[PDB]
C-alpha cells in the first residue's frame, strides 16, 4: 500500500537494475516517476512494463537516455493508460507515437515538450484514437502544423488546456479551436502568426476561458485587449508579454472586466505611468499587477501606489526584496 | 542600492542555497533565482511567469553553449560582463540568441572594427 506510488525521481545513480525487484515483489503499481533519471536505460522499463499491466501516470521528463522502445513498451503492455509526460527526450520519433494512439485509447493527458522529431504525422494517428483527451502540450515542436491543429480539434471534443507555445501554426489552424466548447485554457506564446481577428473569435465564442497566454506575440494591438476585456466573461488569467500594447489596455481591462485577477503587461517598451494607477483605481478585482522590465515606471510611483493599494501585489525589478525576504528564515548571511 | 540585494542573492547562489530555477545547458545544471532572471531576459520571463511555484527547470536549445552561458547570469548578479578574446563570438551568439536587452551590438562590437580597419 505505501508503494504504487513509486516516484524515483532526482536519483540519479541509485536506481540501476532494480525496478525489476521493486516490480517482482510489489505489484500493480498505478503510478510511476523517473523524471531527471540518469542510471536505468530503456531495457529498465522494457522489464517494469511487462511487471505491471495497470500503469495510469507514466512520468519521464528528461530522461535523454531513453528512446522509442520505452513507448513501443509501455503502450505495447499497458492497455489502460491516462498519462503520459516525457520531457526533452530528444531521441523520441514517430514510429514510436503512433503505437501510442492505436493501443492506448484511454489516454487523457500528454505531453512532449521539446521533442525536436514529433512531426504531425504521429500526431494525426494521436488523433484519431485517444478519443478521451483533456489536456495537451508542445513546446517548440516543429514540424507540428496547422494540421495538426485542424486534427485535434474535430477528433477531441473534449479539450480542456491546450498548449502551442513555439510551434509552427499559424492563425488558420489557430481559428479551429472555436469548435471546442469546453475550452479553459490557451497557450499560444510566439507562435508564426495569431493575426488580431482569431483572438477576438475566439473569446466572443469559447465562453469557458479562464486563461490566455498569448505572450511574445508582436503584431497582438491594444484593441484586441478591450474586446478580450468586454467579451471575456470567466477571464481570470491574462498575460501580455511583450506584446504592441501602448498604456490603454490597461485602462479598458480594468474598467470594463467583471472578472480579472491576473494581468502581465511586461516588457512592453512602452507602458507610461497612469497605466497602473489607473488600472488599480477602477478596476474591480485585481490581485497581480506585474509590471517588470517597463523602464518608463516610476519607483516612487510604484511604492507610494504599492503601500496604497495592499490588495493588489506588483512585480518590478525592485520587488526583490521579496526574494531576499526568504532570508527571515535560515538568515545566516550577513 | 539596488545592488546590495542582488548582492545577497549573489552570495546565495555561490553557496548553493535557496535558488529556485534549475537551468540545463548541454548536460550541466546552473542553479538561478526567479526574479533575477525574469529582468535579465524577456526569454526567461515568458517561460518563468506561466508556471507556478517551487521548482522550475528551463532547458535552453541546442545552440547556446556552456561557455557562453557560464557568463551573462554573472552579468544578471554582478551587471558586469567578462570578455576575453579567445571566446567572444559564442558570448554574442547567446546573447542574440535570448534576446537580452541589456547589451548593445553596434556600440559592443565595434572594437573588433576598429581594431581590424
Amino acid at each position: 500500500q505505501f508503494w504504487k506510488q513509486l516516484d524515483l525521481s532526482s536519483r540519479q545513480q541509485v536506481t540501476d537494475e532494480l525496478l525489476e525487484k521493486i516490480a517482482s515483489r510489489s505489484q500493480n503499481i498505478i503510478e510511476i516517476n523517473i523524471s531527471d533519471c540518469r542510471s536505468m536505460s530503456d531495457n529498465g522499463v522494457c522489464v517494469l512494463a511487462f511487471k505491471c499491466p495497470g500503469l495510469l501516470r507514466y512520468t519521464a521528463y528528461r530522461c535523454k537516455q531513453l528512446s522509442d522502445t520505452s513507448i513501443i513498451a509501455v503502450a505495447s503492455h499497458c492497455p489502460l493508460l491516462q498519462k503520459v509526460h516525457v520531457g526533452n527526450q530528444d531521441k523520441l520519433t514517430d514510429e514510436g507515437l503512433k503505437q501510442l494512439g492505436s493501443k492506448c485509447r484511454e489516454l487523457k493527458d500528454i505531453h512532449f515538450g521539446q521533442c525536436y522529431k514529433i512531426s504531425d504525422e504521429g500526431m494525426i494517428v494521436i488523433a484519431k484514437g485517444c478519443l478521451k483527451l483533456q489536456r495537451i502540450y508542445m513546446q517548440e515542436n516543429k514540424l507540428v502544423t496547422d494540421q495538426s491543429v485542424k486534427a485535434f480539434a474535430e477528433h477531441c471534443p473534449e479539450l480542456q488546456y491546450v498548449g502551442f507555445m513555439g510551434c509552427s501554426v499559424t492563425s488558420k489552424g489557430v481559428i479551429h479551436l472555436t469548435k471546442l466548447r469546453n475550452l479553459s485554457s490557451l497557450d499560444l506564446r510566439h507562435i508564426t502568426e495569431l493575426d488580431n481577428e482569431t483572438v477576438m473569435e475566439i473569446v466572443k465564442r469559447c465562453k469557458n476561458l479562464s486563461s490566455l497566454n498569448l505572450c511574445l506575440n508582436w503584431i497582438i494591438n491594444d484593441r484586441c485587449v478591450e474586446v478580450i476585456a468586454k467579451e471575456g466573461q470567466n477571464l481570470k488569467e491574462l498575460y501580455l508579454v511583450s506584446c504592441k500594447i501602448t498604456d490603454y489596455a490597461l485602462i479598458a481591462i480594468g474598467r470594463y472586466s467583471m472578472t480579472i485577477e491576473t494581468v502581465d503587461v511586461g516588457w512592453c517598451k512602452e507602458i507610461t505611468d497612469q497605466g497602473a494607477t489607473l488600472i488599480a483605481q477602477s478596476s474591480k478585482s485585481l490581485r497581480y499587477l506585474g509590471l517588470m522590465r517597463c523602464d518608463k515606471v516610476n519607483e516612487v510611483t510604484v511604492e507610494q501606489l504599492v503601500q496604497q493599494y495592499p490588495h493588489i501585489t506588483f512585480s518590478t525589478v525592485l520587488q526583490d526584496c521579496k526574494r531576499t525576504l526568504e532570508r527571515a528564515y535560515q538568515m545566516g548571511w550577513t | 542600492h539596488s545592488t546590495n540585494v542582488l548582492l545577497s542573492l549573489n552570495d546565495q547562489r555561490k553557496k548553493d542555497v535557496l535558488c529556485d530555477v534549475t537551468i540545463f545547458v548541454e548536460g550541466q545544471r546552473f542553479r538561478a533565482h526567479r526574479s533575477v532572471l525574469a529582468a535579465c531576459s524577456s526569454y526567461f520571463h515568458s517561460r518563468i511567469v506561466g508556471q507556478a511555484d517551487g521548482e522550475l527547470n528551463i532547458t535552453l536549445p541546442e545552440e547556446v553553449t556552456v561557455k557562453g552561458f557560464e557568463p551573462l547570469i554573472q552579468f544578471a548578479y554582478t551587471a558586469k560582463l567578462i570578455l576575453s578574446k579567445e571566446n567572444v563570438d559564442e558570448v554574442c551568439k547567446c546573447v542574440e540568441f535570448l534576446s537580452v536587452h541589456n547589451i548593445e551590438e553596434s556600440c559592443f562590437q565595434f572594437l573588433k572594427f576598429k581594431f581590424l580597419d
